[PDB]
């Protein structure tokens, strides 16, 4: 179906002991597959997915510098966000970054991105468009206006346009056998006694890529959304991720109640019931 | 400036079966700042060489991390993951419950 | 594959 390359970077500043700490990574969908980290002893961009090790040492190289060279830029920036807040120079302040782009089936750009947060909230934004600017406030509004004087959007599409699709049709094609898989959820349903007089009922859905599901508990085909537990769906630490739905349930009831399972895996959405 | 305390899950990799190996995780996510520390606990103690992911962060900006090490779950053992952050005046437990 | 930028805010 459809895809997603994404470049994700936060620096966060740390006064009286040295230099801002700079982590990136990137994903293909659900997929991490490079990581930057400044504080390891000589930093490189290092592989982590199988498909990309191929690149050659020139690729390693130029993404290399082009961390570093991030990294070096956070730190300007970070000093130049303290003059346009009016901050001290005392306080641990974040600079977040993300780029990159979605197609569709076909390999066509669906949507570019490229926004910045400052402090967990949103900085300036580039707008769908590829073309304008979103300013947070009267700060991120002094950037704007030297990014509209530098004809910064108009680089910055072409990059999305352009390269951005080239290299995620690239990575698919080099990953289709783990990024063109979806992994359907291996599921059951488990049931946890409260008392004589209830139980819960847990509904499991395992080892499924991407991350991507709905999980929903019926009571003779009634959704039970607000008695309904669902826990944020977390990863399994192998490329798949993992979540639950649960209900309480009174004892001598159980037949009443069915689990309904959505991925993009699964042909038609599954029905689960407790089987003792 | 707004801050975020962070959800906790604790939960292994595979359903638990005593006397197999098999990862515990502790994931942490939603939260801002970033700086966080976080232990995984054997009967109350630190287990060392505990590995993490990379830091990333959701659409709204705020953050996430794994947290894992590998281990092999007995009947009488109680594992734990430990959380602090600056929004917590005490570090959170959270103990592990091979049913979650 | 990553892109230079080249940019201050
Ligand atoms: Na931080």
């Amino acid at each position: 179906g459809s895809h997603s390359m994404r470049y994700f970077h936060t620096s966060v500043s740390r006064p009286g002991r040295g230099e801002p700490r700079f982590i990136t990574v990137g994903y293909v969908d659900d997929t991490l597959f490079v990581r930057f980290d400044s504080d390891a002893a000589s930093p490189r961009e290092e592989p982590r997915a199988p498909w990309i090790e191929q690149e050659g040492p020139e690729y390693w190289d130029r993404e290399t510098q082009i961390c570093k060279a991030k990294a070096q830029t956070d730190r300007e920036d970070l000093r130049t966000l303290l003059r346009y807040y009016n901050q001290s120079e005392a306080g641990s302040h974040t600079l977040q970054n993300m780029y990159g782009c979605d197609v569709g089936p076909d390999g066509r750009l669906l949507r570019g991105y490229h926004q910045d947060a400052y402090d967990g909230k949103d900085y300036i934004a580039l707008n769908e468009d590829l073309s304008s600017w979103t300013a947070a406030d009267t700060a991120a509004q002094i950037t704007q206006r030297k990014w509209e004087a530098a004809r910064v959007a108009e680089q910055l599409r072409a990059y999305l346009e352009g390269e951005c699709v080239e290299w995620l049709r690239r990575y698919l094609e080099n990953g289709k056998e783990t990024l063109q898989r979806a992994d359907p959820p291996k599921t059951h349903v488990t049931h946890h006694p409260i008392s004589d007089h209830e139980a819960t009922l847990r509904c499991w859905a395992l080892g499924f890529y991407p991350a991507e599901i709905t999980l929903t508990w019926q009571r003779d085909g009634e959704d039970q959304t607000q008695d309904t537990e669902l826990v944020e769906t977390r990863p399994a630490g192998d490329r798949t991720f993992q979540k639950w739905a649960a209900v309480v349930v009174p004892s001598g009831e159980e037949q009443r109640y069915t689990c309904h399972v959505q991925h993009e895996g699964l042909p038609k959405p599954l029905t689960l019931r407790w089987e003792p | 400036m707004i801050q975020r305390t962070p959800k906790i899950q604790v939960y292994s990799r595979h359903p638990a079966e005593n006397g197999k190996s098999n990862f515990l995780n502790c994931y942490v996510s939603g939260f801002h700042p970033s700086d966080i520390e976080v232990d995984l606990l054997k009967n109350g103690e630190r287990i060392e060489k505990v590995e993490h992911s990379d830091l990333s962060f959701s659409k709204d900006w705020s953050f996430y991390l794994l947290y894992y090490t590998e281990f092999t779950p007995t009947e009488k053992d109680e594992y734990a993951c430990r959380v602090n952050h600056v929004t917590l005046s005490q570090p959170k437990i959270v103990k592990w419950d091979r049913d979650m | 594959r990553r892109r230079w930028h080249r940019w201050r805010l």
